[PDB]
RNA sequence: UGGAAGUCGGAAUCCGCUAAGGACUGUGUAACAACUCACCUGCCGAAUGUACUAGCCCUGAAAAUGGAUGGCGCUCAAGCGU
């Protein structure tokens, strides 16, 4: 069965703009820009209502009136991400090598970068660099704790899942050696 | 000058009930043989019953009581000979109680009742005495309780 | 797990008899007024019937209790029926003739001591005498190579017939259990054995579709009795000897004469 | 599995003419036998098949119905 | 009585009831019955342990 | 669809229950009209509502339904043409969202006396506004999280640890006890579950119900009650004020 | 804001409706219409 | 499993064995003198095993 | 070690703290993986993987149909005989087997 | 000081039961939680059979 | 049962209050506690759920020189049905 129309709505704040051509949706707001080329997935965009932006397929299957609630999630989370951004603190916990965290801006690139040193003694020192657009810093509230704030969740996320899979137990019981860097919380930085 | 309560379960006519009490009677000033004492006198009428004790403590004395519980009330008034408990187990209460001792058990127990009624009560007494697996008047708890619903046997009212 | 004690006359329970783990699967009333118990739970239990208290309990059985037997219980199955023919006139006379009857089978060394027999799943019987030994067996009977199902003492209590899934029918002294003969000639395991008044003669029905009748003086075969289709569940000898009966899978009940 | 990177030897879809004359000699030799085995079934049939009826989403089954008790009063009234 | 003794004991007690998450069993099977006994049975098995071993030596 | 959530199987003995229950309550209710001579409407909104078997107990006399609020409507009639008794259908506008009947025959001033004088302090509910800040002591998190002291208070037990994680608690197990950062209660702030004025979540509850903090309270609001006699219903102060359908 | 915790955590995550593409080709009374009569001829 | 978590007991060596009644502080006796992780609580038969 | 000293470590420590959402997260994956497991394996290990797969399916049906159920010897035997494991047991002299293949004398 | 659950009688009913195991050994009955209860504060009977 | 409170086991599995709640579905404790599921109520809003059947697709076992719908190649076909 083929659907002869199918539609979403997206609601967009005040203090929103978003500009969307040959689908390449801009979104800006107090916080910056983002971008998302949409154009591997074909929806028809318009502007049904002032402050809401409608998403339109004509004559498609189901999956591809399944695909605009993936449209629609990705454009609400670029929008939530201009407006109150997004934050993942992490926890790192030891039990007799106390993990060394630095963190430090690379000028050049413009990008963060965080070294760990002395994970279950070993000599090596991790070196883990951050999506751009993603600031990092070390928690001053709460003990052994990192904070990855920014206006791409994806990227926030991905930078966060990184930390997490560099420090990495092999070959040994992970019921006893519960070393690590883990995600202890995700939110709005708002 | 605090009151505390603590319920426990305890044989009758047994010393060794304060053995698991004393740890935490311990540091509250209590005497645990003196307390051991006060339980074995509180719970001399229900030998060989495991029975409810509630001990109130306040300036390190404790006061002894019995709580009853339809579970026990329903064996001792079973009637079962005396026996020794550590030679004679895997035992079965399978003998018969009549309907006005389940309606004495049910008006001692109207103080824990949230039903209604007696009627409520003693269906509640016969369900326990079901579960315990005890006759009541030669027949099953359990069809007397279908025959209080279904009208042929009176429950008075208070 | 339960024997339960009925008066005849109002159908009521006076006692319930708990405390097995198992199934009890033999139960018998001595002259004591002592109900003997055995269970699948590998207990043989002695209890006061008066009461209704647990007096003994013996756990020295390796595997299930098929079968217990009394010292006394073909005068305790006629109570003052005997070879006379004929019945006192009065109640407490024949009272008093079943009790002198029970008295006579039952005494050992002067005094009056039920003995009680124990044949069990472990290949074994146990002779027991709670009065003068309590819980220390008289002897362990060993000798059966398979289970043994049926046990049962001589009326002159000289004897022990035990039937076994061996295809054997064993005998034994009644007083220290020391073996004696083995009656063999039966191919399928024996189930029931039955004694004569006179203790001379035990009839043995098998699985066979056979009843042997034995004479054990002789320790021999004396009459073969074929003739069940099938497999044979009951045995009984009358107890004036006149008439054995058997029962089985056939459906249809034999009376054997001489 | 690295199928992409370092595939395995190709399945010919190229047929023999050996391998085609076989299994239509032995499609024949199975049709045969199946005739032979449903002559030889002793298996119960039923000499009427158990219809399946009218389908519950025609939007007309309860006028279907209403005919077909018509017709059967007017037959019996006919008879 | 031998050739039967293995097959006796599992059915007696099942290896699930005798040891495990689901096992029941809270009784030994002990060849001594009193502290006496006991105390001359551990005599007697350790004078037996060293006379294996001293033969095992010699051997 | 061949893709689709496989439903869980519950090898569980209770079933749904279906029409039948609700014939049984409009059985119920409909027996239970012709012998009360009062009728009232009574409405707990956001709360727990598990005092409501000591509300029954106390009012032995009265029969209390907490069913579906659609269910009791039709149960009572909606309609004039419909209703069971003269009036009820003026009493059924009531009927939106957590409400309650109550068939009594006491005095209408002893139901609202008992109400009014009825005092019970509960867990608070998602979306009511926090009365007090609640803030969790740095060091040994205890049972309370600091309502009692410390040296009255036993500490909490380590299998709430993970839960606390969850809801949000940065806390750690050292050496077998539940910590929020070090045991000696450094390099670690305070952890504030809730501000005064601020709108609970239900992660905020939670952890109030978790640490035994009740910050809200059980109440009974009367809206309104008919009585058998007058056949006319009578309005009060919280059925003034309440919306209607 | 919102109230309700989300299981997975992300909790930026919008209220979602169920997936109903054939959602509006008919209305409600006629379905109970369509109920009564399918009903009757079962 | 249970005979690979067993303890190591050398029965010919220097041996100081601690027995009693439960709740008389054996394991905190133990658990003073040497190294072993022995637990310590107020109830009955605390330690089920030969530590 | 000695004892349960992993249960023990438990105890004083905990878990890692990312194990009961991954555990859950490969719990909620089980169906994609074991619908990816059927239409992906290859061989005799695709061949018993769909054969168990068979097998925990009937055993499911049977236990959804006891749990449907739950709300609703046969020979005479002694006393004796009971409890124990007992067989089920259920002119022309012609032998069960009639006809059977004939054997050549090369073979 | 009994706060153990069990009598100083249990206790020294099972120190002679358990004596015929001692035979060829090294016996020291170690009196713990002095801080609780001395040696001094018993019943001189006590006392005397602990002696 | 040393301990066993729905949740190491064996067997029973009833009643009240009910809107509904198992003499308990799992996590958990030494035992409790605590959490959770079944079931019920409030919010929301219109179509769903299960089991079978028929099409096409994947798996449903393969060795060994490099190769075959005849080859290129073909994806609203240059495949399949009419
Ligand atoms: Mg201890």
């Amino acid at each position: 069965m083929r659907y002869i129309h199918s539609e979403e709505t997206i609601p967009v704040p005040e203090n929103v703009k978003v500009s969307i051509k040959s689908r390449l949706v801009t979104v800006e707001g107090p916080r910056g820009k983002l971008q998302k080329d949409l154009s591997h997935i074909a929806v028809n965009f318009s502007v049904v209502k002032k402050g809401v932006i409608g998403l339109e397929i004509h004559h498609g299957s189901r999956k591809d009136v399944a695909a605009l609630r993936t449209v629609r999630t990705i454009i609400n989370n670029m929008i939530i991400g201009v407006t109150k951004g997004f934050k993942y603190k992490m926890r790192y916990v030891y039990a007799h090598f106390p993990i060394n965290v630095n963190v430090e801006k690379n000028a050049e690139t413009g990008c963060y970068e965080v070294e760990i040193r002395n994970f279950i003694g070993e000599k090596i020192v991790r070196k883990v660099v951050m999506a751009p657009g993603v600031e990092v810093e070390i928690s001053k509230a709460q003990k052994d704790e990192l904070i990855l704030s920014g206006n791409s969740l994806e990227a926030v996320s991905q930078s966060a899942a990184d930390i997490q899979q560099i420090c990495k137990v092999r070959n040994k019981d992970i019921r006893k050696f519960l070393d690590g860097i883990y995600v202890s919380e995700k939110g709005n930085i708002v | 000058n605090e009151i505390k309560i603590i319920h426990l379960r305890a044989t009758g006519g047994e010393v060794g009930a304060s053995s698991a009490l004393a740890p935490k009677i311990g540091p509250l000033g209590l005497s645990p043989k003196k307390v051991g004492e006060d339980i074995a006198k509180a719970t001399a009428d229900w030998k060989g019953l495991r029975v409810t004790v509630r001990l109130t403590i306040q300036n390190r004395q404790a006061q002894v009581s019995v709580v009853p519980t339809a579970s026990a009330l329903i064996i001792r008034a079973l009637k079962e000979p005396p026996r020794d408990r550590k030679k004679e187990k895997n035992i079965k209460h399978n003998k018969s109680v009549s309907l006005d001792e389940i309606i004495e058990i049910a008006r001692t127990m109207r103080f824990k009742s949230f039903s209604k009624d007696l009627k409520g009560g003693v269906k509640e007494i016969l369900g326990t005495a079901f579960s315990v697996g005890c006759q009541v008047d030669g027949k099953s708890p359990k069809a007397i309780s279908d025959a209080i619903e279904a009208g042929e046997i009176d429950i008075p009212d208070e | 797990c339960t024997v339960r004690i009925w008066l005849v006359n109002t159908g009521r329970t006076e006692h319930v008899l708990s405390g097995h783990k198992g199934s009890v699967s033999c139960v018998k009333w001595g002259g004591t007024d002592l109900i003997y118990t055995g269970s699948h739970d590998r207990s043989v239990r002695v209890w006061d019937a008066v009461k209704g208290t647990l007096v003994h309990n013996f756990t020295a059985h390796g595997h299930w209790v098929n079968h217990i037997a009394l010292s006394s219980d073909h005068v305790l199955r006629t109570a003052y029926h005997d070879h006379t023919k004929e019945v006192p006139g009065t109640e407490e006379e024949r009272r008093a003739k079943a009790k002198e009857r029970f008295e006579k089978a039952a005494k050992i060394k002067g005094k009056v001591a039920e003995r009680l027999v124990s044949a069990s799943d472990d290949f074994t019987m146990y002779l027991w005498d709670p009065t003068n030994n309590g819980s220390k067996p008289v002897a362990r009977l060993l000798g059966h190579q398979n289970k043994v199902n049926h046990v049962q003492f001589s009326p002159d209590g000289t004897l022990i017939a035990s039937a076994g899934w061996d295809n054997s029918t064993k005998l034994w002294n009644a007083r220290d259990g020391k073996f004696i003969k083995n009656l063999r000639g039966h191919v399928a395991p024996v189930y029931q054995c039955a004694w004569s008044a006179d203790s001379r003669l035990v009839v043995t029905g098998s699985k066979d579709c056979t009843l042997k009748v034995w004479n054990v003086r002789t320790g021999k075969l004396a009459m073969d009795l074929p003739g069940h289709e099938d497999e044979v569940y009951a045995v009984d000898w009358a107890a004036d000897g006149e008439l054995v009966a058997s029962g089985g899978k056939d459906k249809a009940v034999r009376t054997w004469r001489n | 599995a690295g199928t992409i990177n370092k595939p395995k030897k190709p399945t010919s879809k190229r047929k023999t003419t050996r391998l085609r004359a076989k299994i239509s000699k032995r499609a024949a030799e199975k049709k045969r036998k199946e005739r032979k085995l449903a002559r030889k079934n002793p298996e119960w049939r039923s000499k009427l098949k158990k219809d399946p009826g009218i389908p519950n989403l025609f939007p007309y089954k309860e006028r279907l119905l209403q005919q077909i008790e018509e017709e059967r009063i007017r037959r019996k009234e006919e008879l | 009585l031998k050739k039967h003794q293995a097959k006796m004991t599992i059915e007696r007690e099942p290896f699930s009831e005798t040891f495990g998450p689901k096992a029941q069993r809270k009784r030994p099977k002990l060849s001594f019955n009193t502290v006496d006994e006991l105390a001359g049975y551990s005599e007697q098995s350790l004078d037996s342990y060293h006379a294996r071993l001293e033969e095992k030596k010699l051997l | 669809p061949k893709s689709k959530r496989a439903r869980v199987y519950h090898l569980t003995q209770v079933n749904k229950k279906g029409r039948e229950a609700k014939e049984r309550l409009f059985s119920n209710i409909r027996e239970t009209i012709p012998k009360y001579q009062h009728c009232f409407v009574f409405s707990v909104d956001n709360m727990r509502n598990n005092y409501l078997k000591d509300v029954r107990h106390e009012l032995n006399d009265c029969r209390i339904f907490f069913g579906k609020t659609k269910l009791m409507a039709r149960a009572l009639g909606t309609t004039p043409e419909e209703e069971q008794a003269d009036g009820l259908h003026r009493l059924t506008r009531y009927l939106t969202g957590t409400v309650g009947l109550l068939f009594t025959n006491r005095d209408p001033a002893d139901i609202e006396s008992y109400f009014s004088n009825l005092s019970q302090v509960d867990f608070a509910r998602a979306g009511t506004v926090a009365p007090r800040t609640v803030t969790v002591p740095p060091g040994i998190v205890y049972s309370t999280g600091g309502e009692v002291p410390p040296e009255h208070d036993v500490p909490v037990s380590h299998t709430l640890e993970p839960e606390l994680r969850r809801l949000g608690m940065p806390v750690r197990m050292i050496k077998g006890k539940v910590c929020l950062g070090d045991e000696k209660g450094e390099a670690s702030e305070g952890y504030t579950i809730c501000k005064e004025g601020e709108v609970l979540d239900s992660r905020q509850t939670r952890l109030l119900k978790l640490f035994s903090i009740c910050l809200s309270e059980f109440k009974v609001s009367l809206l309104g009650y008919w009585s058998s006699a007058s056949g006319e219903v009578t309005e009060l102060e919280a059925g003034k004020t309440r919306p209607k359908r | 804001k919102n109230l309700g915790m989300r299981k997975n955590g992300q909790v930026w995550l919008p209220a979602k409706k169920a997936f109903r593409p054939t959602k509006g080709l008919t209305s409600w009374e006629l379905r109970v219409k369509k109920r009564q009569e399918q009903a009757a001829m079962k | 499993q249970h005979l690979a978590r067993l303890p190591d007991i050398n029965p010919t060596t220097r041996t100081l064995l601690v027995a009693g009644f439960p709740n008389v502080g054996k394991s905190s006796f133990v658990r003073s003198v040497t190294r072993a992780d022995t637990p310590v609580e107020p109830y009955a038969f605390t330690t089920k095993s030969l530590f | 070690p000695q004892n349960e000293y992993i249960e023990r470590h438990r105890k004083l420590h905990g878990r890692r703290l990312d194990a009961e959402e991954r555990a859950r997260k490969k719990a909620a994956r089980e169906g994609h993986k074991n619908s990816e497991n059927a239409q992906n394996l290859r061989g005799l290990r695709a061949k018993l993987y769909a054969k168990q797969r068979h097998a925990q399916k009937i055993q499911m049906r049977k236990a959804i149909k006891q749990h449907e159920e739950r709300n609703v010897p046969s020979d005479p035997i002694p006393s004796y005989l009971l409890d124990r494991a007992n067989p089920t047991t259920a002119a022309r002299f012609s032998v069960p087997i009639p006809k059977v293949r004939g054997i050549s004398e090369e073979e | 000081s009994e706060q153990c659950g069990f009598s100083l009688k249990a206790q020294i009913n099972l120190f002679k039961s358990i004596k015929p195991l001692f035979a060829n050994k090294m016996v020291f009955i170690v009196l713990n939680k002095m801080d609780i209860k001395k040696f001094e504060e018993l019943d001189p009977e006590m006392q005397q059979e602990i002696n």
